[PDB]
Formats: structure tokens, sequence, C-alpha cells
């Protein structure tokens, strides 16, 4: 209860800081968002998504979308470190997909950072 | 809260000691030490020591501490004291005499990208610490760099160009940052560096430069003494040029996301006018009533929903101004029209927001201009 | 804790922030973190060279933010993650001048390497830094491949180059690396041991006579360092062109060249007099001559300070008298293991004779007498 009194205003902050819309990110110093990079590193790192109680995790992972898709990679950190960052992220969110009963806030996290790799993978292979 | 936030709390080393704040000519600090390039290595590198010897201070600086009991003053949001900055300041004023001076003759251009990277810093500094932009206020000529900045702020004022046109910005930055930073008392102070805004105010300076002007205004009309003094202009108290801006639009580039948070920026900045105590107020009406009534609902993008509380305080702004004064409504005939569609439309709009003010809500009752017409004929139409 | 692990946090980017870290070389940490390095730029392009720089600089902010925290490891250093993110601009900066090295070998340029050792000399200097409070980089590097980290593999080849010629730069770019070995065989534990191997086949060049005092000391730290290992400690002799042992006890007899003050002198000794007992706590003519070589060095020990008796009131003066407890300490041990010692000392077992009645008055005349040592005195008497 301690969590659902303040759920939804939580939710709410993370959309408003972390909107859908691009260019967001250059509202907010680099160090700031990288400092919150690592900050939710380390809250996959602790099975956040099994350890909460209220689903309402969606807003982590939106908040993990707004850092993958909108938010460019080596802007916050460098790419190396953002991408040690999202791979301990998604091995987190496998170790979470093994168990869950619902999928809707957590495929769309996996969808994005396969769209990034599908994206890097295109450019490495540029015209091959 | 006992590591205090020193690294966020600091200068933000880790944003000083970041890829260049500004976008592009990829700089960083002692790149610039690197850089060999008031007017010699001497007192440069004297500068480059004093500079990083300030840095490992700040490193090493907790001047708050679990909590910061000891920054006190009317200041809301007193940083800290943070005396390592006061050690990098040298650097920066060196850099910017030499930009100056460069400024003043009719030289490279190199010095002016190192002297927009060292307002960058500047503004870095001033975040993060009350006592040193106490100092930097405090210090005539004081403070020598205050008045070379000045300085650049009217060398740009004319004769653009574009690395001018960044040190307007940047420069902006630093003194509304400075600005708010600085308590009521210092605005008495404040107000040598308030004179030089009216060239800022000049119909050339681009958007950037306007809405952090703008900003700055507010933060001296914060002030009981310096309100009335910027007042106490010529053209139109200082605030014909701000309106002409609203109506003229001069950039087509300039997003109208830019343009909203000038214009929110504008009416906050005369409801603190008001508060301390038309034609461009009813065209930005216009737009932005254009903008949201082509739309059937709520605004689901952010721009939008500013746009609508832009709406809301600026029809707040209205009344405020035709209950003040009663010259609104033939101030108002020469656009009497765009006000009378304006009016009824944006007040429909905000009763289309489910949340209530009853003070606005009371402008709207007040205001209500309806039907635009007594009708039209019908014959030999279209 | 916490608090300590943002203090040693601060103390690391302080180390790194600071003067140019090795007085005398007018580059710091920026030196590397901007630079404009006109001409491998094929492994390392300007491109790669700001991408390693901007990694150093999230490193640094990281560390800046630090919060690391801490029987494998000699001390909890900090375990730090923004080490290893420095690791790739130093990695650059240090394969840098190390492919140089190797083409000029080729060859075999050099008014280009002259800065990049420069370069180099500082980059060491901050790899010293980040082993002294880390251990995440620490650990990551004694992960070879069997095999070689990377950047192990390179800061080797470049120590045998400066090992195989003691040159205008290679010594002091020796010397600095020496002291990164040194550091990390403080920090290792040890499995990792036994990977310095290598490090024992490119040592013999480092402790040539040719090679300076402070080289060759930091090579005395590091076998010491070294020898407590099973598999290590055996690694000393059998050898018989010197096996790194008739090498350093002809360095100190003969000291070569000698341009340094008296002090300077007998680190070197105390270091010996330290890695023999650590050797001893565990019949080459690596047996046979640490004997002469101790028996002149506590001789002329014993020279200068019964010159003078007095107090021991100069650091220097204590040094030397400790020194000499702990070398006739080492001298009864040297007796105790061998029989041959007082027949194969002859040529020199006058000087040890004189210096006996004299060593034991001096030692009894300390306040503190270790009951070990005076009974090895009373041995060594005849
Ligand atoms: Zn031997």
């Amino acid at each position: 209860d301690q969590l659902k009194l303040y759920e939804e205003p939580l939710s709410k902050l993370i959309k408003t800081l972390f909107p859908f819309e691009a260019e967001a990110y250059r509202n907010i110093e680099p160090v700031y968002l990288n400092m919150l990079l690592e900050k939710l590193c380390v809250m996959f790192e602790d099975g956040v998504l099994m350890r909460l109680k209220s689903d309402l995790k969606a807003a982590l992972c939106h908040l993990l979308q707004y850092f993958l898709k909108f938010v460019p990679a080596g802007y916050e950190s460098a790419l190396q470190v953002r991408k040690v960052y999202v791979r301990n992220i998604c091995k987190a969110l496998l170790d979470v997909l093994g168990i869950e009963v619902d999928a809707e806030y957590l495929l769309g996290p996996l969808y994005a950072a396969l769209k990034m790799e599908s994206m890097e993978i295109i450019e490495e292979i540029q015209c091959q | 809260w006992r590591q205090r936030s020193n690294t966020q709390g600091s200068i933000l080393i880790n944003l000083l000691l970041k890829q260049p704040l500004i976008p592009g000519s990829s700089l960083s600090l002692c790149h610039l030490l690197s850089s060999s390039s008031s007017f010699s290595l001497s007192a440069l590198r004297e500068a480059q020591n004093l500079a990083f010897t300030g840095l490992n201070l700040v490193a090493r600086n907790e001047c708050s501490r679990d909590g910061d009991p000891a920054e006190g003053g009317r200041r809301a949001f007193p940083l800290c004291q943070l005396p390592g900055a006061v050690h990098f300041l040298p650097l920066v004023q060196f850099f910017i005499g030499l930009h100056c001076q460069a400024l003043q003759d009719l030289s490279v251009c190199i010095l002016e990208g190192f002297s927009v990277t060292a307002l960058s810093i500047l503004q870095h500094l001033v975040c993060h610490s009350g006592a040193v932009v106490s100092l930097l206020l405090s210090g005539q000529g004081q403070h020598p760099l205050l008045k070379m900045l000045l300085h650049l702020l009217a060398f740009s004022s004319a004769a653009t160009g574009h690395l001018q046109a960044s040190v307007l910005t940047q420069c902006l930055k630093v003194l509304v940052k400075l600005a708010e930073n600085t308590s009521c008392d210092f605005l008495p102070r404040f107000q040598c560096v308030f004179q030089v805004l009216p060239k800022c105010l000049s119909p050339e300076t681009p958007l950037p430069s306007v809405l952090l002007a703008v900003e700055l205004l507010s933060l001296l009309a914060d002030h009981d003494q310096l309100a009335p003094q910027l007042c106490s202009h010529s053209e139109g108290c200082l605030l014909l040029l701000l309106y002409m801006y609203i109506t003229s639009r001069p950039d087509r580039v300039a997003l109208e996301t830019q343009w909203l948070q000038l214009e929110q920026e504008v009416v906050w900045l005369l409801a603190k006018l008001g508060v301390q105590s038309v034609r461009a107020l009813t065209v930005m009406l216009h737009r932005q009533w254009l903008t949201v009534r082509r739309a059937g609902g709520p605004p689901r993008t952010d721009q939008q929903r500013r746009t609508v509380r832009c709406l809301r305080d600026t029809v707040l702004l209205l009344h405020g101004l035709s209950q003040k004064d009663k010259l609104f409504m033939m101030h108002c005939v020469e656009v009497l029209h765009q006000f009378d569609q304006v009016m009824p439309g944006v007040s429909m709009l905000i009763r289309g927001l489910p949340d209530v003010t009853d003070c606005e809500e009371a402008a709207l009752d007040d205001l209500c201009a309806a039907e635009t017409d007594v009708e039209d004929p019908e014959v030999e139409c279209g």
C-alpha cells in the first residue's frame, strides 16, 4: 500500500519527465540522465520486475524505452558503457521473462532493444 | 540524505569534465591547457594552474553535507559556498579578456569558440555555488569580468554574425543564471548589468537570446526597485519591443514550440508585473487558438498542452488588464474581430478542460465576446 | 563504508586532475583527454582517439560520482567501475608509441615518439593512480587470455622495449611502467602471480647495471612482491649468467654512474635487504655473491655511521642504522644457511671483521635492541 499511494503520481512523473516525444533528452543534462541510466541498471540487477508488487513496472519499462529509442546512444555515457548497461538490462529482462503473468509492459522493451540491434547490424552490413 | 549530492551539488565536475555543452566545437577545458592559445602564456599558465587547483578543490569540496543547514538567506535554493570555482574563475576571466580584446578591434575566431565554451563554463559555475555568484556580482569596474561580459553583450548587440550570436545566447544564460541566483538586495547592484539589456531588446536579437532575456526581465521584475527602473524606458516602457516581437515573428526557422516557450515566459513576466504593482496578446492568442481549435479534443501532445495553459494564463492577463484599465476595450477595437473570435473559442476550449479555476473562469464569464456579428445578407451570397 | 568510498573516489579523481601528475612533465590528465595528436593512426584513428577520450570522460564522471565500496587482493582499494572506462583512453595512448617503438625496431618516428613517450608517462601515472584506489580495473587486467590482457600485453611489450635499451626516453617510461607493475603485484593475488613470468624474462634487462637506480629499485620491489609464490620463488636461480641475482648484487656492490645524492643511494640497499628477508622467510654464486655484497654494504654504512655516531636525528641516519640492523640479521641468516660463508667471503671478510666490534657497539647503543639481532652478532663473533 505504501507503493500504491504514490504509484500513479510516480508514473505520471516518469511520463512527464520522460515523454515519448523525441528531443526530450536535450532538456536535461546528460550526466543527470547517465546517473539515471546506471540507477535503472542497478534496479534491474535487483530484479525489480519480480520484487515489486504493482505492474503499473510498466512505468520503469517505459522509462527504459525513453532511454533506448528516444535518447541516442553515446550522449549520456559512452556507447560501450551504455551498451554494457543495456546488456545487464536485457539479461535481467530475460530472467523476469522466464516467469511473468502478463508481457505487455515487457515485450516493448525487448522489441526496442532488438530493434536497435537490428539497426546496428544493418549499419555494419551497410551494403554487403 | 548523507552523500548530500556532493557530486551533483559540486560544480558538476562530471559536467565540467564533459564533451562540449554547447553544440559542437569539441572542447572540454585543459584541451585549452593543451591549447597554449592578458595576451601571453604569462598568466595564462597561472590561470590554468589556478583552475586545476580549483577543480581539485571542488572535487574534494564538501561545503554542504547531510542537508545543508549552512546555506542561509532570502535566496531560495542557495546552492553552497563552494570556494573552489573561485580559483577556476581566473581562467575564464583571462579567456574572456582575450575575447573582449578580440572583439573591440575590427584578429582570430577560435578565441570566440573558446569564448563561448568559457561562457558555458561560467553557466556551470554560477549553477552550483551561491558564494561564487555573490562574489561575481560584488567583486567601479568591480570584477572586471562582469564589465567585460557586459561589453561582450554590447559588442554582440550590433554586427551579430554567428559566433557573437552564440555569445548572445550563452551570456544571457549566465546572466539569467547569475540574476536568478542572486537575492533581492543584489538586484540593485544588478541594475548596472540590467542597463545593457535594452540593446538585447533590439529587433535584431535571435529567439534564444530573446527568451533568455525575457527570463532575465522576469527575474529583475521580481525586485521592487528594478521593475519601475526597467519600465522607465522611452519606446514603450522597454516592453514595446517585446510586444512587437510577439506580433512581428522575425524568425521562420524558429519552431513554434520555442515561440510558445517565449510566449509563456512573456505572459508570466507580465503577470508578475501585475503582482508587483493587448495587440501582442491578441495575435498570439489568435495563432494558438487556431492551432487548438483545429484539434477537436484535449491536447494529447505536450507542446499543445503547454499551448492550452498559455491560453489559460493569457486570458488571465487579458481580464487583469481589462479590470485594471478600461482603455483595454478601444485598445481592442483595432483587433476587435480577432478578439471576439478567439475569446469565445478559447473559453469553450478551456471549458473542455475538466479542471477549473473559477478565476480564469470568472474571466471567461466576464469577457465572453460572442457571435462576432448581427447577421449576414443571405441574398447574393457566395 | 560509502563515505570512505566517496572520499577515495575523490582522491582518485584528484590524483587525476592535478598539476601534471609527474613534476617536470608539463602534460596532465587533460593532456590526454583532448589531444591534437598531429601525425598508430590506423589502429587508433583520430575518431578512435576521440572515442577513447569520451569513454575516459564518461568514466571520469562516474568516478566523480564514485561509491566503489571495497585475502585475494592485499588492500581493498575501491573496486571502482570508472577505472575500466578510463582503460579505453590509456589503452589507446599506450598502444601509442608501443606500435612506434615496434616500428622503429622494424626499421632497425623518434621526433614524434619523444612526445608520445611523455604522453605515455602521464598515462602510466594515471595507471598508477587507477591501481591506487580500484580493483575492477586491477582484477580485469589480471584476467589474461591464458595469453595476457590487451593493455597488459602492450605495456609488457613496451616494457621489454625499454628494458632492452636504457636510452633517452626508455629509462623514464620504464620507471613509470615498473611503478605500475609493482602496484599490480601489490594489488593482485597468488593466482595471477605466475602470469608475471613473462616479466621474469623481461626483468634481467631491467636489473642490468646500465639501468638507473630508480628503475632498478622499482624492479627489486617488484621481485620482492613476486617472491610470495612457490612458483615464483624458485624463479630466482640455477641460471649461470645471473638469474636476476648476480646482476642485482653487482649493482649494489658497484653502483653504476652514481649520479645521485647519498640518501638516494641505499634506497636500493634497503629494498634489497627487505627482499632478501622476504626470500629467507619464504649455491648459484647467486648464493655466494649475496654474501660479499651484503658485507660491503654493511661496511660502507658502518663507516658512514662510525665517522659520526651522534644521535639518529636525520631521517637518513635512522634509515641507515635500521639498514645496518636488518643487514646484520641478514648476514646471520646467510651464515645459518651456508657454511662456505666465511670461506668464500674472504675477499671482503676483513672489512666485515673490522665492522664487527663497531657494528656491535652501534647495536648496543640503540635503545631498542631485538634479541635476535644481538644473539646474531654474538654468533658472528669468533
Ligand atoms: Zn643464484
